[PDB]
Order: structure tokens, then C-alpha cells, then sequence
């Protein structure tokens, strides 16, 4: 149960449309959430690893996949304040 | 309505084996073109002698 | 075991099961989040058959696109159709549930239910706090791991629901182990401002904001206050025992800056009803007239579907978009409202609609007043007696300095409403202490006494 093993999956915006309903008529595999969704929680929950994400525009993705438990965490960084900068 | 949508979509390539492995069978069919004729070559001249 | 929803649980099982024990093909439920959706889906299936198969269908159902869900969606039903076709006569029921619902599946799915084969003898259902249920969420998820109270993080539920509450509890270790790291003594699991705000995003439909319309509880400064209130609350009472007046229309009016908007909220809160709702232009700003009317329908039909409730509509000269300079207004909104006042509730229901008006004369000219009934004048302050008594109720000024303005009792006579006054005392205090009261009177005179 050594969980040092992690990945950066960046730019989730592209890989996922919320359910795939976006952009109307699309390829069946134009979006698969289902495998990686199913991967983490679907077959069984995995406690050994951490997935990371970067999105400049989250709101596209958020409703479908950021349902709690798929990710219950969601975080936002605002730009620096005067001392931050 | 006053609706004009003209659209496009993209293709799904069926997994046509998706590896070079096809070559080995193709190598066998090379050899059956290749290694066969000299049998006849030496055959006709074996028959001459 | 179901928290709430017994009247809805009552009717739902009879029509499906009472008949069978043409039959209905399927039933679908719409429910809000946090309703314990999955447990209800389990219970209805369990109640149907002892061991009638309880089959579950994934959210991803249309996975395996290469060429599978077109089968795999079909096969699961097909097996149920397979069992049905195998032995139709001695009574076969198969249960599948698809939770949390394009081109192909629309026609296939529906077709599967009624296509070529009768397809009957099966049903499929789709669904799209219980603080004791939430206590179970603790004792299954929390027990997995100066402690929290047994009940606080279950009754602090309004903001969140347990279905999302799975973060701080996981972090709850870190709350005091984050030593920027030898070990501090093992913790108690201490909970301290670990209530909602660590991870607050959730759905609970707050929508209150009712108190905001009344910022100050009204103070009784005069006989008129008790007059207005008792004259209004006898109406709200007589509705309760009423016959042949299911609607009651009242228009109460006073000049501007006399709070009657919070006042109406006061009389409505005091007489406690199942339902109350408040129509505020503040809410509907920048809307088309036909949207505005639609809004009034949407609230007003909610009030109908309760057995009885009063509602308020405030400041309607603005709601009507009135301007004097030459009269213009939205006419259809007016006429809509006016017909409501003569619109009956359906069989037995009753309601009190009340409305606030800055200026009476315009509407009296528009002949909307007859639809209203038994109207109420709320006056401005006439007299300094009532004034002194009012600020006595509040207590802005010390009695000493209060002497100074007291020096005149009917030295002048006042036309003032409460709202401008209440703001005026603030600026009066803001100025230097010698001249606070000096300026208070000055401005009371600035509006011509
Ligand atoms: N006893 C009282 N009589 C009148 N108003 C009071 C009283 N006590 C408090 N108020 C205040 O009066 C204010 C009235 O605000 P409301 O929305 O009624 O304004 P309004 O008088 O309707 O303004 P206008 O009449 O000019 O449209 C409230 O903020 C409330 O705090």
C-alpha cells in the first residue's frame, strides 16, 4: 500500500465533455469518461494513488464528473494579492 | 426556425491488426515466390544431362 | 423504512402492484438530490418480490462502443425477455433499475419495451437529509476510521448532505497532524470549525432572505401601529374560518418612506401559515413584461398548490412600471394582477393577497382599487409626541440632548415617514456632538417640518 505513484493528467477540458452530450452528434469514443471513471471508482475504489488535473476553464467539465465521490474535492487558485505578488 | 446547421464528424478506424506482424506471413509468401523456381531450373537441366 | 414520503409512497405502490397482484409498462420518478435516492430504488424492488431479481444498471451503460451497448443494453432486457418468453403462463416478474439517465439508444430503448413482442411482465424504473440516515453515514463511513458530538455534523446538514460530505472527515486527521513534518500525542479526532466551511460546496436550496426585507423589527411608536396591525390580523384570522371568501384582497397604502413593506411581512409572519412568499421587483430586475407576469404565475401557482397561504406583493407602482410624466405602464401585467384578485382558488383553498402602494390616486384612476377591498391607510408621523415616543422606543439620543428637540412640542408639525427619519438620525449622529441635534432639527425643517 505504498502510494508514492501519481500522475499529472493535465487539460481535462479536452478529454471530457460532461456526459458527451455536448457538441450534439459526436463520436461514441469522442469522449470516454466511462473507462477512467469506472477505473477509479467503478470496478473498485483505489486508495494507492492520486490523480491531478489542470483546467483553465473548469465549468465545461464540472457538472458531470466533479459530482462528489468522483471528485468531491474541487479547488480554485485566484491570482496573487499585493504581498503574494 | 431560420436554422442552418451544416456539420462534419470524424472517423473511427477499425483495428486492422495495427502492427507490422503482417510481414511474417508476407515473408512466407515471398519465399514461396522465391525459393521455388530453381527446383524447376535444376530439374529441366537435370533432365537434360 | 422511509423518512417522509408516505403519502407519495402510499399512492405509488397501489397503482403499480395492486392491479397485478393492460398492465403498466414502467414507472419513472423525479426526485431532488439528497433524497436518499438509491435506498428508495432498493426498497421498491425488495417489496415487489421476495427474491425477485434486483438488477442494477450502471451510469456508463452505453460503454463498450466498438459494438456492444447496442447489444449489452439489449441483452440485459433480452434475458428478461428470454425468461418471459420461456415461461409466460405461471407469472414472471424481472426487475432492472437504471439510475441517473444519443442517436441509437432513443429508438432502441423504447422499442425494446413495446416492439414486436408484447414485452409485458417486466418493469424498469429510472430515478433522476434523513438525519438518522446521515447518522448511518457516520457509523458506516465515520466508524470506518473530545470527538464530534453524536449529532452536530448530522443536524448541521442544511448546507450540505452526507453524499458529498466525505472530505474534511478524511482530512480530519490532518486538522492537527499538519505539524509541517517525534510525534505529538495521538489525537482525539478533535472537530473545531470542521463543520461545513472546509468543503462547503453542496446543494440545499437556501432561498430564504425573507428577514432581509425587514432589517429592523418594527417598533411601536403609536396607536396607528397597533391600529394597522390589529385591523389586518383580524382579516387574516377570519380567512381561517371563512366561507365564500377564499380569496381576500387588501390594499394598504401610505405615503413614501413610511415602511409598509416590512410591515406587511410582519403581519404575514405573525399569523403563521404553511406557505408564504414575497414578490419583490428587486428580484425580477431587468425583465420583460411577459416574463414578469410569468414570474407572478410561477409563485402564485405555488401558493395555490398549498392548501392555504397568504402572499404579498410590494411597491406595485414599480411592478407596474408606472411613471407620471405622461402615463406609461405595462398594461397586461396590470390586467393580469387584477384578474388574479378576482380569480378563485380551486375547491376549498383560501388565501390572502395584500399589496403596498405609494400613490393611491393613479390606481383609483385605473380602476384597480375595486378589485382590492377593505383598504388601510398607514399614516406618516403627524406630531412630535409620536416622534419623541418613537426615538424613545429606539433610544438614539440621550435624554439630555433629547430635551433640546423636546423643547418644541407642536412647535412645528411633521409630515415625515419613518424611513427618511431613521436614516437621518444617522447623519445627525455622524456630525460632531455639539451639533448632532442641531442638524437633526435643521433637516426636519429642511423638508418643511
Ligand atoms: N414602526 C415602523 N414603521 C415604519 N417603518 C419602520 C418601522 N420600524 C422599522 N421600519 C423600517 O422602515 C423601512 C421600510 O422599508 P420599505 O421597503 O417599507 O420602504 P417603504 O416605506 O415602502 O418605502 P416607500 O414607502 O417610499 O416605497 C424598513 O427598512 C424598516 O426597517
Amino acid at each position: 500500500n505504498s502510494g508514492l505513484h501519481i500522475i499529472i493528467f493535465d487539460e481535462i477540458d479536452a478529454i471530457c465533455k460532461q456526459r458527451g452530450s455536448m457538441a450534439g452528434s459526436t463520436g461514441v469514443h469522442d469522449t470516454v469518461v466511462n473507462q477512467l471513471l469506472s477505473k477509479i471508482d467503478g470496478v473498485e475504489q483505489l486508495n494507492n494513488i492520486l490523480v491531478i488535473g489542470m483546467t483553465n476553464r473548469p465549468d465545461l467539465i464540472d457538472e458531470a464528473l466533479l459530482r462528489p465521490g468522483r471528485l468531491e474535492v474541487k479547488m480554485e487558485i485566484g491570482l496573487p494579492d499585493e504581498k503574494g505578488r | 426556425m431560420a436554422e442552418d446547421a451544416d456539420m462534419r464528424n470524424e472517423l473511427e478506424e477499425m483495428q486492422r491488426r495495427a502492427d507490422q506482424l503482417a510481414d511474417e506471413s508476407l515473408e512466407s509468401t515471398r519465399r514461396m515466390l522465391q525459393l521455388v523456381e530453381e527446383s524447376k531450373d535444376a530439374g529441366i537441366r537435370t533432365l537434360v544431362m | 423504512g422511509i423518512g417522509g414520503l408516505d403519502k407519495e409512497f402510499s399512492d405509488i405502490f397501489r397503482r403499480a402492484f395492486a392491479s397485478r397482484v393492460k398492465h403498466v409498462k414502467g414507472i419513472l420518478l423525479y426526485g431532488p438530490p439528497g433524497c436518499g435516492k438509491t435506498l428508495l430504488a432498493r426498497q421498491i424492488g425488495k417489496m415487489l418480490n421476495a427474491r425477485e431479481p434486483k438488477v442494477v444498471n450502471g451510469p456508463e451503460i452505453l460503454n463498450k462502443y466498438v459494438g456492444e451497448s447496442e447489444a449489452n443494453i439489449r441483452k440485459l432486457f433480452a434475458d428478461a425477455e428470454e425468461e418471459q418468453r420461456r415461461l409466460g403462463a405461471n407469472s414472471g416478474l424481472h426487475i432492472i433499475i437504471f439510475d441517473e439517465i444519443h442517436d441509437t439508444v432513443v429508438n432502441q430503448l423504447l422499442s425494446k419495451i413495446d416492439g414486436v413482442e408484447q414485452l409485458n411482465n417486466i418493469l424498469v424504473i429510472g430515478m433522476t437529509p434523513d438525519e438518522k440516515g446521515r447518522l448511518q453515514i457516520l457509523h458506516i463511513h465515520t466508524a470506518r476510521m473530545a470527538d464530534v458530538d453524536i449529532k452536530e455534523l448530522a443536524v448541521e446538514t442544511k448546507n450540505f448532505s452526507g453524499a458529498e460530505l466525505e472530505g474534511l472527515v478524511r482530512a480530519a486527521q490532518s486538522t492537527a497532524m499538519n505539524r509541517h513534518i517525534e510525534s505529538l500525542q495521538v489525537t482525539r479526532g478533535d472537530f473545531l470549525a470542521s463543520l461545513e466551511n472546509d468543503i462547503k460546496p453542496a446543494f440545499g436550496t437556501n432561498q430564504e432572505d425573507y428577514a432581509s426585507y425587514i432589517m429592523n423589527g418594527i417598533i411601536k411608536w403609536g396607536d396607528p401601529v397597533t391600529r394597522v396591525l390589529d385591523d389586518g390580523e383580524l382579516l387574516v384570522q377570519q380567512t381561517k374560518n371563512s366561507d365564500r371568501t377564499p380569496l381576500v384582497s387588501v390594499l394598504l397604502e401610505g405615503p413614501p418612506h413610511s415602511g409598509k413593506t416590512a410591515l406587511a411581512a410582519k403581519i404575514a409572519e405573525e399569523s403563521n401559515f404553511p406557505f408564504i412568499k414575497i414578490c419583490s421587483p428587486d428580484k425580477m430586475i431587468g425583465f420583460s413584461e411577459t416574463a414578469k407576469c410569468q414570474a407572478m404565475k410561477k409563485i402564485f401557482d405555488d401558493a395555490y398548490k398549498s392548501q392555504l397561504s397568504c402572499v404579498v406583493v410590494d411597491d406595485i407602482e414599480r411592478l407596474l412600471d408606472y411613471v407620471p410624466i405622461g402615463p406609461r405602464f405595462s398594461n397586461l401585467v396590470l390586467q393580469a394582477l387584477l384578474v388574479l384578485l378576482k380569480k378563485a382558488p380551486p375547491q376549498g383553498r383560501k388565501l390572502l393577497i395584500i399589496g403596498t402602494t405609494s400613490r393611491k390616486d393613479v390606481l383609483q384612476e385605473m380602476e384597480m382599487l375595486n378589485a382590492f377591498s377593505t383598504t388601510i391607510h398607514v399614516p406618516n408621523i403627524a406630531t412630535g409626541e409620536q416622534l419623541l415616543e418613537a426615538l424613545e422606543l429606539l433610544g438614539n439620543f440621550k435624554d439630555k440632548e433629547r430635551t433640546t428637540i423636546a423643547q418644541q412640542v407642536k412647535g412645528k408639525k411633521v409630515w415625515i415617514g419613518i424611513k427618511k427619519l431613521l436614516m437621518l438620525i444617522e447623519m445627525s449622529l455622524q456630525m460632531d456632538p455639539e451639533y448632532r441635534v442641531r442638524k437633526f432639527l435643521a433637516l426636519l425643517r429642511e423638508e418643511g417640518a
